[PDB]
């Protein structure tokens, strides 16, 4: 007979023991660790609350790719890629170009956790998820992998992350800053807490229902499998939130949700918003970028943060309110320098989707449509040199993304400046501007691709230049994803 | 040769745009121009665009040239129309 | 415009096709970009140090070391499929011999000779999984690291394995103090404070390639020989063919670990001066090893003679290296 | 370590033995066996091609149910069988209908030969053949009954069989005939060879190939992955054969061929026939009946026979000539008598289809042509009831199928009656009458549908009693598949 | 217009949703529909009168045979993903105590006790697939016929394990006659005759309810007792833990065929007359059930004893059905 | 009552028709007629219908009634377009 696993789970994490030979900082340097003052005995309080064992691990994974891999054996012939909207494979050469190197990269986060986490439960559990993120880089290469002989776009689904390409800095600015150089208690906050069960977990939840709407089962099965990975380690950060405030941090705890949340909320902006509300075929949007936001992003953070016994962080307010602009401005901006991504970003601003638009965000018309409106009378004259750009945009140097914000009839855009010593920054925010204030020296030379281009990086220095130092060249290079056809409405 | 960030009234985003020490705020404006009117904006014939300093608003005469505008490389200037 | 390509791009013109391995596997560690900034943020962090430093710096040279291949080509996918079919055999195993009331056939020394050298284990075996997880996250190659990876799970199966184990020893013998020990005799007992030093010097040796050597080179093969190859022959001796078959199962992973580490060992030795470099470390920690191997077998039943089949057995490991 | 399979393969089969408390023919009764005088040595020469081992079958079969029900799980909240064409649904409802109970039915049949095959290496084959209809039966009864609340046609996955609806009996009769009334020897011919390995393989596969062509992946994945089950079993007649030309019955053995070929062959007419020419939409048809016919299933049966000592039946040069005519004449027969199946027959004769037909078949619409002429005129003028039937077709009594054959201006039906006994037989062609005489006692008191409408045991004895009789009822009584949407190409 | 079903019609109205169980394995069998004329044919067919014969005329009856559930539930998908776990166990086994060196250790006597009481049951093994298989093809309902499909399937498994060993026995004593003196065993060895008997006559017993009786209630429980209880009792006290293991394991299929039958049994007793009827059958296997087991293990040591547990154990099986 | 089986021309079918004993080839070929002209067989005009014993082509005449013709139950018969 077998034992119960309530009978046993405990002495797998009963693994904490006094070194002798080192020191126990030794054994546990602070910067890896993180443990805060607060002792071993202290950090043994950690419940994970969804535990799991290395026999159910290897076997239910196992069928987990079973059936992953025997769906897309099953539809590849089938060739669905070939006749999918070009703005769903637009957004899979995103998906993966971002994501790929990232996720296998989180495997090293967990291992972060896994070493040097004070805590017998967290060791297991990051071990655990090592192994997850260790199949989320294989699989998410593995599949793009089947489409490399169409396009050399699908090629980014590897190099991307190796490249200096503006989106490609932006990703591992937030990853890097999120999970690669933290401690071990600070990459469970950051990484588990506050990007994977607060973003990541109901965006790949939307993700594989808008496959799945746009006919691609493949990727469907793919991203849902995924996403059921997600809540075992995912739900690192919880108990060490609890820990550190019961014990003295609360306001460490507090400080590091608040910069995990607002850099979270930045990338998801130029990844995420612009997807949902332009990308996906008018018919099959359920629902607005904003709307997504409240229900299932920002009502869960509100939730967990009380549960904690934290507080909603201070820039919470003008967070709801950007709900309104900046995704606009950062889908407007990659359309407009869409030479410069690689994938074809599609406008999304034709009659019907423009008064979908307004619907949902209503001025949009008279501010982002102004924009809008100009380009496409461009494009309907024969001037389609006027909607690609001749300089570069000023980018923010925390999120490394362009500083835009509502234009229009209700212009808004502002620039929070920073001089630190003898060199002025730019933030995109009056949060992002924060980040760096509260750390100065985890920013302080690092430099946007603004600033390589200025300081003479970047030769020759010009936008052909810019564009062989990231890496981009015809065939890859984005341009209109359906090829200016919503322009044939406006004749 | 100079840096400045441009922040045209009624665009979307602030834009790398270089400009030349000798440049009146006229010039500079007619710089920033390019790469917002026609483009993103809409020209209004019937106004006059204006160099203001992003940070505390200080609005620069039509005719003093960024030599003596005491600007920080990169310094981000908003560009508005006025009368 | 860009022709697609038959491959990734830094797989293309390979003359043979790409394996799956080589496709989900092969380089994909970009803080190896930038040398002098390994991470997208300012260069003086201390993780950037760390790197600079402990992966960088290492001694152990090679101008290329994404061209590391793993013998088995492991992939979390065929990982799981090998691990299930054994886990499989092994909870069989748990399963039929505890319906065959093996446990209470056990005599009671045997009993507390399990309560002093098997179930203390869990915390070497932990230790273990910690030694081979840092050796994951400061490796040079994402093959290196991925082979360091999965052996890292199967630290954590061993660990469970004798978990379970303990838990069930400790319902057929409640006196013995199964499951509530262990953590006293590893910190205080003789016979496992000469694996105690080791190891917890071993952890704090930051330099990856010093991490691989004092880990997979010198402490494995001395940990895998007493306690798997000593202790499980012993027990069958003894009565416990359990455990006789578990140890057996567990050295299945060992005997993979060795395989990957001889290999990175082969291609390290590719470059001039590197033979030195491992042989310098391993005379450096080949001393705690001895004290370990003494200390754990001498207080075993014929323990002179375990001793020196463990010490010959281990050496004999580094020695098919080179 | 582990021993190579071909080192102990052998004594897997080596159990046969010399009874001593039983006689052989107690233990080997001649009616189940069909030794045929041929002795247990000589039955032991049994070599199958393929050979499987238990542990290697459900190690193999466990990951293929894995997929295909993984598949199915993935594709359910897709529901494209609500926008599938009709042509394909009712292709769905017709096969489950027809061969879910019969592929159960066969495990009966497999264990015919395992338990009455004096060939050890038959036996064994057997058993796992066994399995793999069990196998069969239960995955086609779990996958249509996910549609039982779209339509009670559905149902008829698991009630056809049950019915005395005239394709059912059809069904039966070829099925009882081949499978399940004959002894061991003739079982392994007659169904693993002839129809098995003659028929069902192909079939499969090009019925795979229609379902991705149709977009059903779902049903697509299920059908490939029960034809990969049929080599393993299909192959237990070849060496039969062998043994039986190598002793004493070559004469008997090719009777058995002769009459399984031909039998097959019929109910292939009306089952698979009509469906690639008419309820396939044109542009998915790849080729056409015939050309399937000679390409896959005549020039293999050729080649078999050639390779095994044996020759081509009698009826070989007629056959060839059916191919042009036969399956048209039972597509008309369903299409005219639609009321009186459980699926929508699709008429397929619009002008493009009508074209395609007469390139494929020189001479169809003058022909065949014009039935439909008169059909689709009367449809054009509101007659509706004049394409539907008011009395019954005369039934073949061997294939128990309508005895229909070339129309219009090469008119060319014939009946081979046969009166034997005091009754008038009759018989849709010369070959259904031969095997009636080959072998009297084996069908003479069986009646067809006609006959028992004749002697009075339907009742009322009118057509809504018929219907009755074959528990047939609005709902999934069969009407036109497109609604007569191929009407309006005429007015 | 007939409105769409939540299931199928036979189904329909359970109060329960269906369970797949239910939805892949009831109601199958249609030669049952017409009892006068079972096949589609002439009704004077031999295979017609076979049915009606031993099918329908058998003195087991019941008004409801259909209503029949296999106390496990087993349906294809689910016994291959049982048994692909038994089999990834025992195949471990096989692998790993090989590596151990297994056969090698045992004495030469227990060798010999091998070639005489363990490998010729790769015949009496077969026998049971047969008389399985039979009563598959004659029962009246598909639940019945499907507990029957997987219960031959795993005789046919333990055939296979045992093909599997005697290949390797032979290969570590290639003097014994391991795989080639079988046959000449079974056949002659008075050990075997009361077996050989036993099965031989059963397997001619045509009348699905006694062939049911025959094989599954008295052949099977005495076979069971002696060739896996017995026999492997004994393998383990000799030394030889792989058969004691593999016995074990086989017994888990054993185990579940007493299942069913036993809720066979009980289903039957539903019906008047039903017990009085298998009883009469039993009383009169049941002698031919002690002559086998008499003469299989009184020829093994401390056979006598054997004898007892052995008689003792099958009838149990019996007794606990009522 | 008598059962015979229709074999009409230029029909693709042979279909159960039940004919009166007392019924004369021609109006056996009235009723054969009812199933097979304007369903699937234009009608013929110019010709007359004759019945024809399947089996050896015996022509019988217009006139002659079934229960003359010596057919067996269920006799299969052609339904011919002649002058
Ligand atoms: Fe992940
Ligand atoms: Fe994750
Ligand atoms: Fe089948
Ligand atoms: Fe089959």
């Amino acid at each position: 007979s077998m034992l119960k696993r309530e009978d046993w789970y405990d002495l797998t994490r009963t693994t904490n023991w006094t070194p002798k030979y080192v020191t126990e900082n030794e054994l546990f340097p602070e910067e890896m660790s993180g443990a805060r003052g607060i002792s071993m005995e202290a950090w043994e309080k950690y419940d994970e609350p969804y535990k799991i064992t290395y026999p159910e691990y290897v076997s239910i994974q196992r069928e987990k790719d079973s059936g992953a891999y025997s769906i897309k054996a099953a539809l590849e012939r089938d060739g669905f890629v070939d006749r999918a909207d070009p703005g769903w494979v637009s957004t899979m050469q995103l998906h993966f170009g971002a994501i790929a190197l990232e996720e296998y990269a989180a495997s090293t986060a967990e291992a972060r956790m896994a070493r040097f986490a004070k805590a017998p439960g967290n060791r297991n559990m990051a071990t655990f998820g090592m192994m997850d993120e260790n199949r989320h880089g294989q699989i998410q290469l593995y599949f793009p992998y089947a489409n490399v002989k169409r396009s050399r776009k699908w090629d980014w689904a590897h190099k991307a992350i190796h490249t200096n390409e503006w989106a490609a800095i932006a990703a591992r600015s937030f990853f890097d800053d999120m999970m690669m150089t933290r401690d071990s208690v600070a990459v469970s906050i950051m990484l588990t807490f506050a990007f994977e069960t607060g973003f990541g977990n109901m965006q790949f939840l939307g993700l594989a229902a808008d496959a799945a709407e746009a006919g691609d089962h493949t990727f469907a099965s793919l991203i849902s499998s995924i996403q059921t990975d997600e809540s075992r380690h995912a739900q690192q950060g919880g108990p060490s939130l609890k820990i550190l405030v019961e014990n003295g941090k609360k306001d460490e705890a507090q400080q590091m949700v608040d910069v995990a949340i607002w850099r979270s909320w930045k990338l998801f902006s130029v990844l995420t918003g612009p997807i949902m509300d332009y990308y996906t075929p008018l018919e099959s949007r359920n629902q607005s970028f904003k709307e997504f936001m409240l229900e299932w992003i920002v009502a869960q953070f509100e939730r967990q943060l009380l549960d904690l016994g934290l507080d909603k962080p201070w820039y919470w307010d003008q967070f709801m309110q950007d709900l309104d602009e900046t995704h606009h401005g950062m889908h407007l901006g990659v359309w407009y320098w869409r030479p410069t991504v690689w994938w074809d970003p599609a406008a999304g601003v034709s009659p019907e989707e423009r008064e979908w638009l307004e619907e949902k965000y209503p001025g949009w018309n008279d501010t982002w449509g102004q924009c809008w409106d100009v380009i496409t009378d461009n494009l309907v004259n024969g001037k389609p040199e006027l909607t690609v750009p001749e300089t570069l945009p000023t980018i923010c140097n925390m999120c490394n993304l362009p500083i835009a914000h509502t234009p229009g009839n209700k212009w808004n855009v502002k620039d929070y400046q920073l001089e630190y010593e003898g060199r002025l920054y730019h933030f995109g925010s009056e949060a992002d501007r924060w980040c760096f204030q509260i750390d100065p020296e985890r920013y302080e030379n690092h430099t946007n691709l603004v600033d390589r281009f200025l300081k003479g990086e970047i030769q020759p220095a010009d936008l052909a230049g810019a564009l062989m130092y990231m890496s981009l060249e015809p065939g890859v290079m984005g341009d209109d994803a359906h090829d200016y056809e919503w322009v044939k409405a406006y004749q | 040769t100079f840096p400045i960030m441009s922040n045209f009234e009624r665009d979307f985003v602030i834009q790398l745009v270089p400009v030349d020490t000798e440049d009146t705020m006229d010039q500079v404006a007619e710089k920033c121009a390019y790469h917002s009117i026609n483009r993103r904006v809409h020209p209004q014939p019937e106004k006059i665009l204006r160099v203001r300093r992003h940070e505390d608003g200080t609005l620069f005469p039509r005719g003093m040239i960024v030599s003596d505008a005491g600007l920080r490389p990169t310094e981000t200037l908003d560009i508005i129309f006025m009368d | 415009a860009l022709k697609p390509l038959k491959t990734w791009s830094h797989l293309a013109g390979n003359r043979r096709r790409p394996s799956e391995y080589e496709v989900v596997s092969t380089n994909l560690h970009y803080f190896t970009d930038n040398p002098e900034r390994p991470w997208e943020l300012d260069s003086n962090l201390p993780m950037q140090t760390w790197y600079k430093k402990y992966c960088f710096d290492s001694p152990l040279k090679h101008d290329d070391w994404n061209a590391f291949r793993d013998p088995d080509q492991l992939v979390y996918r065929t990982y799981n499929l090998l691990q299930d079919g054994q886990e499989s055999y092994v909870q069989g195993l748990f399963d039929q011999l505890n319906d065959r009331g093996h446990d209470q056939m056990l005599t009671r020394e045997w009993v507390e000779t399990l309560a002093r050298f098997y179930t203390p284990a869990r915390y070497l075996f932990h230790a273990l999984q910690m030694g081979s997880v840092y050796i994951h996250q400061i490796a040079p190659a994402s093959t290196i690291t991925n082979c360091a990876t999965y052996e890292t799970a199967d630290h954590l199966r061993w660990l469970t394995h004798t978990a379970y184990r303990t838990r069930e020893l400790a319902n057929c013998y409640p006196d013995v103090g199964f499951g509530k020990r262990e953590r006293d005799v590893w910190e205080n007992d003789p016979a496992w404070q000469g694996f105690r030093e080791l190891i917890e010097k071993a952890l704090i040796a930051w330099d990856w390639g010093e991490a691989f050597t004092a880990i997979n080179l010198v402490t494995k093969p001395a940990v895998e020989e007493a306690l798997l190859q000593q202790l499980g022959s012993l027990a069958q001796s003894e009565g416990d063919t359990l455990l006789g078959l578990l140890a057996q199962a567990q050295k299945r992973d060992a005997e993979r670990h060795r395989r990957w580490s001889s290999a990175l060992v082969k291609m390290a030795l590719e470059k001039e001066g590197n033979r030195e470099v491992l042989q310098k470390w391993v005379a450096k920690w080949e001393p705690l090893a001895d004290k370990a191997i003494e200390a754990y077998c001498s207080a075993l039943p014929d323990g002179e003679n375990a001793i020196v089949e463990a010490k010959s057995a281990s050496r004999y490991v580094r020695q098919m290296m080179g």
